[PDB]
């Protein structure tokens, strides 16, 4: 009698990549990247807000068109393109500054205080700021203009009795021309200085000619001073100032932007990508650079894939003739449907085929073990797409981030190339270890054919092929006849 | 013994009075083209697996005993018996 | 690597002719123990891969 | 005779983590990362200069509350939270990178010049900075106020002739009040230019009511310059100038600063944390990201275990009955204490045990070498945390400090799963090697019974066996015994 | 007979550093880190521009000391140690950040607009900027004077109707008096704003005394806007205007900059350094830190081996007495120049060697394999050196550079271990394999005795030696002869 | 995995029984004074089957 | 054979045997068995030093040879070195 | 009597060389390594005659002598005689 | 049998034998030793061709076959490639 140990093999299989070959067939593979998006914007269960036309400075300051942001939290602030500011032309010296301050925050409440301004008419506003069918201005800010004919000087103290930070936003007016500076502030050169107890900030106005937009050719410049508790705020202006209405409160959280034009749709997904959101049961993924949440790392490689197989080895008709095929030396065991490993064997009584539950279970345990390992939360980052120049700073982002992706493209190859050369020693190893406990088994009674199979020079019926399979197989009862059968002709 | 059906000639049909499938599991079955002139080719090997780049026109398919299959000759060739042998062979 | 010999007549159908398995060989009732026509070597357990062949 | 090999179990081993099992049990391993700290500072090797009370920049200008440090030098300025001013209310513009300047400098030396103010009164001083019972000045400072009835247009320069660069540190007073400031300058509005041959600095002085600080509402912008060898340093004062005494050192060294409360005792040690010093013999700790000296790699993770040892596969009375247990394919044996691998006979003299010393020493010097790499010199790196809320560049900072901890964390994990894997399967290799120079050695003479042992068909005392275990076994005066009790009945 | 399988041996050999051993002696190695440059910097294919004398910032303003670099276009702008500036004194604010930004465009195309300036005196000049005999000033900007004895505010306007950015540079002038800003000027106090729709930029310039650099005292402050289509560029100035004579083509590309005294000769190279050109066919260099195009990742390690062949172990006539030689294991051999690996023979008709090529080929095509994978195109990156101390981008600069050349060398110390042990191991698998196959092939017309060899029990000449050596040995044709003489004395 | 059938009589202690080996060291059985050579009167008792070469693994038993 | 011997009942039980159970492996063959009433035994300690998966720590044990020495129920002190192992008498808690 | 002869193990090979006062060296003995089945062999003068060797490293006497045999005694490691030793003087 | 010349010196030296010491691996057997007086012989190059690690450069010796060629002492060619193995007459330098 014969018996045969083998492997299985598959009609088609995935080409890995290991250390050494480039190109090896392996049975199974699975993919590691996440190359797709299902191009929508998930509100579960992070609480996101859409921008629709509204920009987060322009919620922050009271946007007329913006009057529905009044008041609201979020975790992500989503931005689109077709955002556009409707009131007064404006610029904050650090705009990138201030939206991470905004978005960080995570909460535009805004909370009132008594403010006294004596001395100045206040509620000012312009024809490019209609709110409605007359002329209006921010709603978090307060256009202080004369009162008569004269302008005082404005000195205002508030200090901070409870226990959170402090956001005042307020600005200083760079008027077009010196006609409507002392049309309005009396004073021909203003001055706005806005103090605590460990910093300051002091703004001269600048008079001069900007372009035509909405009408106004003045500018309004956007500053904001945070306020510890125990600290005060004092504003000296002499003129020129778009004074604060109150206070937005701060917060640490989660909360973070993002620039999608990406709808949102009714689901649940933990990771969010301006191309949409995407799963994430991959370690790795190739959509976005930017992501919300709990999300992949993002890799140049557009396909990794971890072979959770073993090798495949298929029938080409190579060699054989007239059905004679054996062993696992030689090819593997398309027919083999019920394991990895098994035993075929050629008795008097005919021919049968096995499979090896104890092996093929302990390489899919390791298997399955190994990609266990193989599958963080950032929320708030630095910005990667800039529509502007700016210089150092920009460049300096664009370093971190290329080496960032770099250095975890290459941690994801190499990876992978030694999972995929571990897991075919793992199966490889596993064979040979059935092949030494057979032969250790079949004690002198059996000779090795060198094709992986085992000539047994006695009666071997089918209880003693059960008996080789399962591990009770005595070699007692056999040795006499495997004797004169193997050493006398 | 393979019959194959139609002699001149789509479908080609080759039946065999003994079943080619194997223990292996594999039904031991090739179909191959002689285009006029030149050295035979294979089209197709086990009666369901193409060969090794060939035009995605060619399919085959069959279990056992019946099996079933660009101008020449198209045999079916069986190699599971000591006597093996092509086909009458489909003239298209 | 297996091989065989093929032969195909002028026009009567190919008909078949002729390591690790001990190098046995089998031939067929005709050959076992006419001639004219063009002789194939085939690479494989089956005549997988042809070779342009010989005129006899 | 019966010869079996074995390898040692320990009654209780650690919990090692590879690629193919999490937990995976090990007879010994070490820890990789540092988790504790002993709360105090090391004077030594590194100069250690406790800062007490007072910043660097307050050390620097020079506050009455702490002229202790004046031409001081340090390898590390630790900086407490009790530290608080005790001057004049003073804001530095970009006050980081002054403070780095200073820290990374390593040196308070100052040199003073012989500057000539004509035309106006010096040794300016405030009620804010308390010299005792009168009123002082910061030290490195000059308070130039109007002699009479004038403050000329001070127009004063000092060249570089040496061959080191010169800091000068300087000041622009910002009034409470207009009448203060025509009490002390004459000039409605003052004006301070500070310049070299390749660069500028120009302040205009604004006027304004800041918070009521130590008894005066104005503010001291503090400015620095630096001058390298052949510039020369012009200063042009309309003015509102404080002017600079002399100017510091300036050194290139491996000094920096850090916030801690930690004690300092006398001790040695070549790592300090904020935590407190911690010892640099792991490659990893989990204590703190910033740290000073040789110190070795934050990293996340809280525990880090390498195998030091083999898999510890014990008895536990599964199979074996009355004693009757052999063999190292089976489990392992916990009466050896003398070396890693080694043989167990039982002969007609007896049953006797010893050790094979070339493979353990073979595996215990691999294991060493192993070890030997896997246990950098940081002096001054950025800000890792920070008490303000600033924009960009802090988000810029926090972000970098991420993925640097991120990558590390990742490499610590994937090399202590590649060299615990490696550690278990050279151990393997060592026993399977033993096993089969032992099969060599013992030519026809014994047959393997599969559990790990050789049966030997011929009888040989004590000398036969230890004859076996050092190599020195003659096959040949056996071969006939052998033979004759293994095929002949 | 008997038949000796082995390995080839060279007599001297590299040193590799492995997982375990820091020291592996073997057959051959590839450096794997390029530690020399030729000093030299190629023109291809890269498009290389020789600053020789001139900073691309006076390039980019019109120095009359070099006026070759007007519309020029390049790929890496090379400055040289021996730059100077021989015009006007000025200084660029946020200097760093023009500079990369001009870099990256790659293109000096300057193009002229029809700029009116009604009431002022253009084509102003100075003594400190002589373009030849007479008194000249920078090409690309307009010193705009007083008129007669009036200088009127200017507000002029220009739109971007094109589809591409433009770069204006303006200047404003400082004096050193305020007899000139009265002589040059009329108003004793000047201001320049340039806007545009989105943002904004005013000076108010500066009256003292800078340190005498050609002749002047006074000094130039240049700015730049950029004019996204759709814009307009509007200027309003009442004073200390240095008014733009037209606009630079801005583009994206791979262009960038570098410092370095190196010189420019015919060849090709695709990697460029501030040392002279490298090759790039090695994956690592440890030249400089600062590269252009195609080049090798910079590490810390000056040397990194790659293990090409296998273990050397050489004959040292440590055992072994007038020949008596054995196989794999005891040593390798030094006589083995055709092959990996061999077989040597000794029978009835003599001795004899061959070499195995199967096995050899697939070590050499693994090995190679492995080999191609281990041996990126960074055209503009931060700047890496600096001259003088800034503060915190400088440091935040370094260790982010820091970060990367630690985490880079890591990963290289990593890769070339891995790749030797595996290697090593690949070699020795390759050779037991072979032995295995051997053993399978003789059966038991043979025994092992334990050094590598097989004694054959039957006599066979030749033809029987290349059988087994060719995998066509017959076993069934000897076994009687082999067991008569093997099992019977 | 060796087994063991041990005895307990209504109120007489813990007696082992019956001993079997596994395959790895070959099936060999050992029996105390039970069937040795016949079921006696003094043979009432709960019967369990223990898991192990020390009965270490313990079943609820059956009460003969 | 072996001798069960309550040194302190209401916990110190002492099991000892006529020949010294230390085999040539470097380990005591004796285990030590709790019956809780009605309920089926469970392992406490195994040769004798080592305690057994899922035991409260309140349990230890001591002894090599000879003299060997450890809520409510039967403790039993079983050797399997010899060819007819057997349980110990028996101790009521 | 022996030496040092070192300056580890007995897998080596080992020699025994004689150099008379002023006549040169001489090899006499030689004793293989067990993978070689230590088969040693001896000079052709002091052969069937001689007085062997062995190491657990010194030689015997009383035996053929006939006091041509006084010089240094030298024990060298290896196929060839690589690293010696001081000698001893007989 | 190996003949040594010259026999005395006062930078070459001459080993030439009457037999061809090259084997089949492809290594000829002689080894070329120097003995100081008083002092135990040292290894100078071995296989005739290799240069023993630990000694200084100035030596170097090569040749083939029968002939091969080469501080104050007797310089010895030695041989190992037949059963007899012996040393030569020694070259006093």
């Amino acid at each position: 009698a014969t018996l045969c140990l083998g492997h299985h093999a598959v009609p088609n299989g995935t080409i890995v990549k290991t250390i050494t070959d480039d190109q090896i067939e392996v049975t199974n593979a699975t993919e590691l990247v996440q190359s797709s998006s299902t191009g929508k914007i998930c509100n579960n269960p992070h609480r996101i807000l859409d921008g629709r036309d509204c920009t987060l400075i322009d919620a922050l300051l009271g946007d007329p068109h913006c009057d529905v942001f009044q008041d609201e939290t979020w975790d992500l602030y989503v931005e689109r393109s077709s955002a556009f500011s409707n009131c007064y032309p404006y610029d904050v010296p650090d705009y990138a500054s201030l939206r991470s301050l905004v978005a960080s925050s995570g909460t535009l409440e805004f909370i009132t205080e008594g403010f006294t301004w004596t001395g100045v008419t206040q509620n000012g506003g312009s024809n490019a700021c209609k709110r409605g069918p007359a002329s209006g201005f921010f709603s978090r800010l307060n256009w202080l203009t004369k009162s008569g004919s004269a302008y005082p000087v404005l000195n205002v103290t508030m200090p901070n009795n409870d226990n959170f930070d402090k956001l005042y936003v307020w600005g200083v007016h760079h008027p077009s021309t010196n006609q409507e500076q002392t049309n309005l502030y009396v004073q021909a050169s203003g001055r706005v200085t806005v103090s605590t107890r460990r910093s300051q900030q002091t703004i001269i106005p600048n008079i001069g000619s900007r372009p035509w937009v909405r009408g106004q050719s003045g500018r309004i410049s956007i500053y904001w001073t945070i306020v510890k508790p125990g600290d005060v705020l004092v504003i000296n202006s002499n003129g020129n100032l778009i004074a604060p209405r109150g206070y937005f409160k701060m917060r640490t959280g989660k909360s973070s932007i993002m620039r999608s034009d990406a709808p949102i749709d009714t689901c649940i997904s933990e990771c969010i990508t301006p191309n949409g959101s995407i799963p994430n049961d991959k370690p790795f993924q190739n959509v976005n650079k930017i992501t919300y949440g709990a999300c992949p790392k993002y890799v140049k490689q557009s396909t990794l894939k971890l072979a959770t197989g073993m090798r495949n080895v298929p029938e080409k008709q190579t060699r054989g003739l007239f059905g004679a095929k054996a062993g696992f030396i030689e090819n593997g065991w398309e027919g083999m449907i019920d394991g990895w490993y098994g035993f075929r064997h050629q008795n008097s009584e005919g021919t049968g085929q096995a499979a090896d539950l104890k092996s093929t279970q302990a390489a899919i345990d390791q298997i399955n073990g190994k990609l266990n390992r193989v599958i963080n939360e950032k929320f708030h980052q630095i910005e990667k797409e800039f529509s502007e120049v700016e210089g150092r700073i920009q460049d300096l982002e664009k370093y971190v981030e290329d080496t960032k992706i770099d250095l975890w493209s290459y941690n994801a190859e190499l990876l992978v190339a030694l999972e995929n050369q571990h897991t075919i020693d793992l199966t490889d190893s596993e064979m040979n270890k059935l092949f030494e406990k057979t032969r250790r088994q079949l004690r002198e009674n059996a000779e090795d054919m060198g094709n992986g199979c085992f000539k047994i020079y006695h009666k071997c019926d089918n209880a003693c092929i059960e008996s080789i399979r399962n591990g009770t197989y005595d070699h007692d009862i056999y040795r006499d006849e495997a004797l004169n059968n193997r050493f006398q002709i | 013994v393979l019959t194959q059906t139609p002699l001149s000639l789509a479908s080609i049909s080759c039946r065999s009075s003994q079943s080619l499938r194997h223990t292996d599991g594999k039904d031991y079955l090739n179909w191959y083209l002689q285009k006029p002139g030149q050295s035979p080719q294979l089209l197709i090997y086990y009666a369901t697996t193409r060969a090794s780049g060939v035009p995605d026109r060619f399919t085959g398919s069959g279990s056992g005993t019946d099996f079933t299959l660009d101008v020449g000759v198209y045999y079916c060739f069986q190699g599971l018996q000591s006597p093996p042998g092509f086909g009458a062979g489909t003239k298209l | 690597y297996a091989f065989s010999w093929v032969r195909q007549a002028p026009r009567k159908g190919l008909e078949w002719l002729a390591v690790s398995y001990r190098r046995s060989t089998y031939y067929a009732d005709s050959v076992k123990g006419e001639d004219t026509a063009r002789y194939y070597c085939a690479r494989g357990a089956f005549p997988n891969l042809w070779g342009p062949g010989v005129e006899v």
